[PDB]
Order: C-alpha cells, then structure tokens, then sequence
C-alpha cells in the first residue's frame, strides 16, 4: 500500500515475518515514518498476526520515579 | 525512490483514487525520480485533494502536476 | 533483475511486482533496445503484459498493447494471444483460449511462464466457470455442463473431479 | 447550424472555467444545457460531473422546481439513457414528491405512473417493495393501479400472467414509449419479462419444497434453459433455492435444512407449548372462574 517496499517489506519479512516463525529480539525502521514506514508497521502487523504492541518513546514521559518501565515489563 | 517503486507507489493510490484521464503515472515516472514515497503517495492523494479542491471528481494530471510541481520543490 | 524479480515474482505471483519490476525493466529493455537480445524486452513485456493479464486487468494490458511504446509498436501472436488470451480471459471461454491456445502456442508455450501459469490459471478459470456453471445444482448430466461449456464430459470429467 | 459537440464544447466548460457559480441560475441553466448538449453528445457524464453538483443546490434554491424539473428531466433523461429505473425512478420520485407540492397530482401522475412503472422496470426494488404502497399511491384516481396491482400481482405471482398482462396492460403501460423508451415495449416488456419471472420466482420460490422443472416451465411459460438461466440467475444470485436437476426435470426447491432446526424446532416445539401450553393455559382456569358459575 506503499508501492515498491517488497525488499523492504521483504527486508522487514526476513528481519520479523520470518524470524517470527523462525534469532533477533528487535529491528531497527529506520527513516521517517508516517511515510509509508508507519504503515510497514501496521502492514506487516497486519500480516505477522501477532498480538501488535506500538509504543511512543513519548508514552511515558511521566515526571515520576515510578511506574513507568512496570508493563514496560508487563505489557 | 526507484521508478519501479513509484510505478508502484503511483500503482497505489491513483489505483483507488478517481482520476481526470490527463491524470498519467508513467508521465510522472519520469516526472517523479528521488523523492519520498510519503510526499509521492502524499502528491499521489494531494492530487487526490487538489481535483476535490478544485471540485473535479476527475483527478487530473494537472491535479497531479498542481500536486507534483507544487511539491516537486514546496518552496 | 526486475525481469528475475518477476522472474521469481511471477511464480509466487505478486504480478504487481514482478509486472512493475518487468515495466520498468522493460522501460530499460525498451530503451536498452538493440543491447538487449532484441526481442526479450517484447518478451518481458510478453511476462510484464501477461504478468496484468496473469492478474487479469486487461485496461492496461490494452493500455500496454495500445501504448506503441510499451507495444514498442511491435506485435506478435503472443501480444495477439496476450490481448486473445486476455480477451478469450474476458470471453471466460473455454474455446477461446484453446483458440488463441492452441494458434499462437509459438510465442506462448515458448513463454514457460504463460507456458506454466496461464494455462493451469485459464484451467482455473475454466473451473471458476464450470464453478459457476455447477451454481446449477447436482445430479446433473455432465454432458449439460459440458454442452454449455462445449467440453468433453472425459476432458470435463477430470478436471471435474480433479475439484 | 447542427454543431453539436463544439456547440456542447464551447459550452462544456463553464462550471470549471467560468463561473465559481458567481450566479447559478445562469451557470446551471448552461450546466442544464450542457447536460443537455451533454444528451446531445450522449455522455451524461459531461452532465454527470454538472449534474450530481448541482441539484441539491436547486434543492438549496428557494427550491426552484423548474430547476429541479428541468434537471430533474436531464436527470430523468439521464437515467433514461442510463435505464435504471428505480435510480429513474427515484429520480422521479424525489421531484416527483415536490410536484405534488408543484404540479396537480393529475399532470404529476404519469411521473408516477411511470415511476412505479420504472421502479417494475427495475428488475426490483427493496425500497421499492417500501415504495410499494406509499399511501395515496394508486394516487386514487387513475390506475396507476395495476401498476400498484402488478405490484399487488407479485405476491401472487404466476407468470401464465405473463403475456395475459402483457395483452392485459398496455394503453401506456407495457406500451410506453411514454416517459419511458422502450422503443417496443421490451425495455419494458423483456426488462419486465424476467422481472416478473424474476419476481414470480420469489412467490414461486416459497411456494415450493419441489417442483418438476416442467411444473416450472408449465407455470413459468418457458424454456429450460430460460428457467436454468432464471434459475441459474438467481442460483448464481444466490437469491433463491432449488435444485438443479435436468436429469430430474426437477427444482427440489432446497430447503436448507440442516440448520438442525429442531434445535429450535424442537425448542419451538417446547416454545410451542410454551407459548401453548402456558398461553392455552394461564387463562384455562382463569377462564371458567372469570366466569365463575
């Protein structure tokens, strides 16, 4: 749904959609999302199925010494 | 952006979107190197506004050239 | 590449892909021309026009063939066959691919891609319609079918059963 | 001069060139005219882009029927050439309704005359099986009816009907080049042809566990393969049941009938009592004391 991504969808397949199923613990997007980028998210959110966790680095900002990284384990 | 991306970057959105027959992608491939896909699928559906801000249920290659050339440099 | 991409990207599918990857290749093999073994741009363009026709969207396999330079204003049996195909495609009729099929099979069977794909896929399309055609419910004479398909009940059969 | 197209095409930008629609009543006038070169040309689309602009601003008007008419005709021609008739129809009736308000019923009739006539046109309509009634509809003076009635006819449809009706109704009614072109009356006639085969396939489909393909043919008044077709229609509709079998000569209608059914069947069958036995109950006693004596 944005034209031309397939070896980067594929890229993000053999960094996520195949190690899923077969090891990295994370991948790395890397340029502006909301560009398309965003969507290879969702995209391949949408195809791996997997239970989908976004996060901001902007989510937990709160000023306290506290909770915080709790469901950061949890979650 | 390799063409073959925006061929399928503009294979996207003007796929979906309704078009003025002046509208033409391989006109824009040439038209179109080296940019982002966002700003492309952005021109793609600016056009998509440009003709609905214009009234035109047909989205023109003007709308996309008022889209493109607009967006080819927005300064 | 693009070519080798649809090359793969033809088998999986993605004609989308493999179709673009065969546009611009082209595009090159178009402009690459004389450098290029001559006619395998046409060829590719036979992969990136069946590669539509494969996906069945005919506007720009016409649009293709229309455009003379995407036709490169060259014309063959396959393109014949390709718009044949993708009209025999749109006939859904089981003759007229065989017609086309059988005709143009030089510039077609040579393609194993269409070689490959498109005879299973319009073998499909055959069943999509005998698929439609079995809409008309059961215990019903094969014959009738094959009547108005105007197919053996045998080379129905099979197929028919193979469903 | 017999220009036609320029004539359109000098006139075919306006909404875009011209006017930002500084003034309507002139523009749309042109846009009209357009849309009437648009015919002209043949291409309501020249009209459609015009068109589907337009109306509600008409409607936005002090509502101008003359502009709505004059439109709403285009729009009526429009959907003439297009020949889709509860679209045609709704058309109609949309200014239609306004021409109570603006015409007599009387003049304003054959609209729906035709209207109704359109929506039967139509190979149906859900709203239109709303529309069936409407209220004053049968507008309570000319028939205008039988159209009502063919829409009465439906619930009982039978299709030996079929050229009876046909033979039975067409001062305009199959016989309308009238509002309607059906040039013969097979736009309607052909049109209506299956939509009363159409419809009587509804009425005969309820009506029927099994059917002889025959028993079909012997009612529907028609060939095999037009029933297999009809049916196979409707079969690739989906809309109906049956069975296919030529071999048989024979529609089993298609009860789908493992919904396992007496679940609540059965369950109905207790509800049956349930209602029975409770409803038949509760009063039982009551009842002779009600009375008591």
């Amino acid at each position: 749904d944005v034209g031309g991504l397939d070896m980067q969808k594929q890229e993000i397949r053999e960094a996520v959609e195949l190690p899923l199923v077969q090891p990295p613990r994370g991948v790395l997007l890397y340029g502006p999302p909301g560009t398309g980028k965003t969507m290879l998210v969702k995209a391949v959110a949408n195809s791996t199925k997997a239970a989908f966790i976004r996060v901001n680095g902007s989510e937990f900002v709160h000023k306290y010494l506290g909770e915080g990284p709790r469901m950061v384990r949890d979650v | 952006r390799d063409r073959r991306e925006r061929r399928l970057i503009f294979g996207t959105i003007a796929s979906k979107m309704s078009l003025a027959p002046e509208a033409d992608l391989d006109s824009l491939i040439i038209r179109n190197d080296s940019l982002s896909g966002a700003v492309i699928a952005a021109i793609m559906q600016e056009a998509g506004l440009r003709a609905v801000r214009k009234n035109r249920y047909v989205i023109l290659q003007s709308d996309l050239e008022e889209a493109y050339a607009t967006q080819v440099k927005t300064d | 590449l693009d070519l080798m991409s649809g090359i793969l990207h033809c088998e999986d599918k993605d004609y989308k892909t493999a179709f673009s990857y065969f546009f611009e290749s082209f595009e090159s093999y178009h402009n690459l021309t004389t450098h290029n073994s001559y006619e395998k741009a046409c060829q590719v363009l036979k992969y990136m026009l069946l590669s539509k026709i494969m996906l069945n969207l005919i506007d720009d396999v016409k649009n293709i063939l229309n455009a003379k330079y995407t036709k490169e204003t060259y014309q063959s049996r396959g393109i014949d066959a390709m718009k044949a195909v993708a009209e025999a495609y749109n006939n859904r009729s089981l003759l007229d691919f065989n017609t086309a099929l059988k005709q143009y099979e030089k510039e077609l069977m040579g393609d194993e891609l269409t070689r490959s794909h498109f005879n299973a896929l319009y073998d499909t399309l055959l069943e999509s319609n005998l698929c439609k055609i079995i809409e008309p419910f059961e215990c019903v004479e094969i014959s009738h079918i094959s009547k108005i398909i105007g197919l053996d009940t045998q080379q129905v059969e099979g197929k028919l059963s193979q469903m | 001069e017999g220009k036609i197209d320029e004539a359109a095409d000098i006139l075919c930008e306006l909404q875009v060139e011209t006017y930002g629609s500084m003034e309507m009543s002139e523009k749309i006038q042109f846009i009209l005219e357009q849309m009437e070169l648009s015919i002209l040309k043949g291409d309501y689309s020249q009209a459609t882009v015009l068109s589907r602009k337009i109306l509600k601003k008409t409607f936005k008007n002090p509502k101008y029927e003359s502009l709505k008419l004059e439109y709403y005709n285009l729009l009526v021609k429009i959907s003439l050439h297009k020949r889709e008739y509860l679209e045609v129809a709704q058309y109609l009736q949309e200014i239609y309704q306004t021409d109570a308000i603006k015409s007599d019923e009387a003049k304003w009739k054959p609209v729906l005359s035709h209207i109704v006539y359109f929506l039967v046109l139509s190979p149906y309509g859900n709203l239109q099986n709303d529309l069936i009634h409407k209220i004053q509809n049968d507008n309570n003076l000319k028939k205008l009816e039988s159209q009502e009635s063919l829409v009465k006819l439906f619930t009982t449809n039978e299709l030996m009907r079929w050229p009876i009706v046909q033979k039975t109704y067409e001062p305009v009614l199959n016989e309308d080049d009238l509002a309607f072109g059906g040039e013969a009356n097979k736009h309607h006639w052909e049109d209506l042809q299956k939509r009363v085969i159409e419809h009587n396939l509804r009425v005969i489909s309820e009506y029927y566990s099994r059917i002889t393909l025959l028993r079909l043919n012997e009612l529907l008044d028609l060939t095999e393969s037009q029933t297999e077709t009809y049916i196979s229609d409707l079969v690739n509709q989906g809309i109906i049941y049956a069975k296919v079998n030529r071999p048989a000569k024979i529609v089993n209608f298609e009860k789908p009938k493992n919904s396992s059914q007496l679940l609540n069947e059965w369950s109905h069958n207790v509800d049956e009592l349930l209602e029975h036995i409770e409803t038949i109950g509760h009063l039982i006693t009551k009842e002779e004391i009600m009375h008591g004596l």
